[PDB]
This record gives C-alpha cells, sequence and structure tokens, in this order.
C-alpha cells in the first residue's frame, strides 16, 4: 500500500494461501454474490 | 515505517478465524468489507475462475 509492502494486505495475503484449499464453484458464489468485478475497478475508502 | 491498520486487520481477521465451514458465509461479505484486503484476497477468492 505505497512503500509499505508489509500492511494488513499482506499480512493475510500470507495466510490466504489456504484459500487455494476451498471448491473452486464455492468461490464464485461469494464473488458473484457481491460482484467483485466491478470492486476491483475502483478502491478507496 | 513498517505498521499496518487496526481496521483492515478487523476485517480479514474474520475469515482468518479458525472457524467451521458454514461462518464462511460471512467472509464473502467481510471480502468487500475489505479494501487493500479486496485485491489482495481476489487474488486466492477470484482465483477461483482462474
Amino acid at each position: 500500500g505505497s512503500e509499505s509492502q508489509n500492511d494488513e494486505k499482506a499480512l493475510l495475503d500470507q495466510l490466504d494461501s489456504l484459500l487455494s484449499s476451498t471448491d473452486e464453484m464455492e468461490l464464485a458464489e461469494i464473488d458473484r454474490a457481491l460482484g467483485i468485478d466491478k470492486l476491483v475497478s475502483q478502491q478507496g475508502g | 515505517g513498517s505498521i499496518p491498520p487496526n481496521a483492515l486487520q478487523d476485517l480479514l481477521r474474520t475469515l482468518r478465524s479458525p472457524s467451521s465451514p458454514q461462518q464462511q458465509q460471512q467472509v464473502l461479505n467481510i471480502l468487500k468489507s475489505n479494501p487493500q484486503l479486496m485485491a489482495a484476497f481476489i487474488k486466492q477468492r477470484a482465483a477461483k475462475y482462474q
């Protein structure tokens, strides 16, 4: 997050690896549920 | 200078908390509630279709 590479985004970035041990179909339900496709277009708050 | 926020940790902390697969339902909603975490998380989550 702007000269950091050690912020909260990086905190879970590691453990996040566990996400790979989850059904690909289930993840799709949660993704399309909120529609992260547009949430990745803009972020600032 | 190296110190992450406390608010962001709260959001991610949810999906990180060792709970049953049911509570996972809350994670999804949390993902959106997480900014910097959304982009990063998307890497693994969004990867569901990668």
